[PDB]
């Protein structure tokens, strides 16, 4: 709403400005307000808006994190009576990091996603909406965190049908994506061994396909892979 | 706490 | 306002809470609440208000000198006319920092210095009145710009005539104060030398009077001490 | 930048 008369190029050219500032909040509302024109993103302006969402929801997620730690000391045995305030608090970072998510969410639904026909886009969004629903079943513990749960794994599995169709198992996307749902298996579906089966997996396949690259490509496909390497080792 | 991208 | 319903103590706690997850904004919405409570605050109580502040301005200073040094480059001769964008959002950003000092500004003159009678108090509420002050001064441009320095040069002033009467040349405030005010001389007021011979002055006549304290009273003087040399060494 | 407190 509020970036409704900035023009389309402006809100871009702010993100970007936002970016070298350091300030994730205002590079995150400009690209809100750059897909609410209702056209298509391009590379650029689709990794604009995912370094601004991660950057935001990363600090939430790292402040609830601190918040959770302390509750749950409070509710050892031993632990003095402190009243409300560490609850209240957790939640109310908890809601405004729900909030995030819902608004990525919401702009992956209207309408970037049913929009994204080429597997590059597709699949990026895909794998957004998947890691969107893993941050909101992080904090999920009510009657819905089943569905929440499917919901992630049911978007990451559909990115992953797609780009292992169309996409070489280096790409930069498809790796990313299978790091990810890696660790929606090892952190969310309590799945150690699908999660470890999938980053090896994918590592070998990468491997195996790096001889058809560029130097550039190169870099770009074994710094993902190395990431892939670091989780299978913390899991080892 | 794992990687992601 | 919006801390109106919240019992002091509860804001207090919630502030440390902040604190500990890094959650700055937060921190100084708490301190704000509490502060509009009516009451003094203890010693503890404005540290926490100096340490939110102090990060959230903190942040939108690092923002403002990276998109005004993107504005200024985009002044000089051979570069490429981008439109308003820049201006525009390093004006975003200086009006958003221009917002939180004179919130602290307000805080500070309703009511906390009036009722502040004990030196430690009233030097550390004027020290915090000169810094706010002198971020004002740091994006001002215009016809206030004098006024802007002089009422930071004021607030200083008041504060070192009551330290150098009421507290030891070690006294952390009373360091901290002489290291920020020497900061203004040499950044704000086109005055490095009475920056230089302030820093100096402050130094040693601190150094002759670490013989009276613990070993803990020392550590917390030495730290200051060590900021006033690092900037001399800067400066010379 | 020089040092404040
Ligand atoms: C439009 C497009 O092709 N986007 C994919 C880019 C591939 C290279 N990138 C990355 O490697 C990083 O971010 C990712 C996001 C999603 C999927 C995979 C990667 C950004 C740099 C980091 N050093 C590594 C991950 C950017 C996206
Ligand atoms: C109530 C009171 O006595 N406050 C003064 C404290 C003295 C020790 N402190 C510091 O040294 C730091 O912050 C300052 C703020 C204002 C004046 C001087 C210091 C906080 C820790 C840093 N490592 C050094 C500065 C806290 C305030
Ligand atoms: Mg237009
Ligand atoms: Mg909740
Ligand atoms: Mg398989
Ligand atoms: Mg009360
Ligand atoms: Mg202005
Ligand atoms: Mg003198």
């Amino acid at each position: 709403g509020a970036m409704g008369s900035m023009e389309r190029a402006s809100l871009i050219q702010k993100a970007k400005l936002a970016e070298q500032a350091e300030r994730y909040e205002d590079m995150a509302a400009f690209m809100k307000g750059a897909v609410e024109k209702g056209e298509e993103l391009s590379c650029e302006e689709r990794n604009l808006l995912s370094v601004a969402y991660k950057n935001v929801v990363g600090g939430q997620r790292a402040a609830w994190r601190v918040l959770s730690s302390i509750e749950q000391k409070s509710n050892e045995e031993g632990s003095e009576e402190k009243g409300p305030e560490v609850r209240e608090y957790r939640e109310k970072v908890e809601t405004e990091l729900q909030g995030v998510c819902d608004t990525v969410l919401g702009l992956l639904d209207s309408h970037l996603i049913k929009e994204a026909g080429d597997a590059e886009s597709r699949v990026f969004y895909l794998k957004m909406k998947g890691d969107y629903y893993r941050y909101l079943a992080e904090v999920a513990t009510g009657d819905d965190k089943k569905r929440i749960i499917d919901s992630a794994r049911s978007a990451y599995q559909e990115a992953m049908d797609i780009s292992k169709k169309e996409m070489p198992p280096t790409n930069p996307i498809r790796l990313g994506l299978a790091l990810n749902f890696s660790v929606f298996h090892y952190e969310i579906a309590n799945s150690p061994e699908e999660a470890i089966s999938l980053a090896k997996t994918t590592f070998d396949e990468a491997m195996a396909d790096l001889h058809t690259l560029s130097e550039d490509s190169y870099k770009d496909s074994t710094l993902i892979m190395q990431l892939l390497r670091d989780n299978l080792t913390l899991w080892t | 706490f794992p990687a992601t991208v």
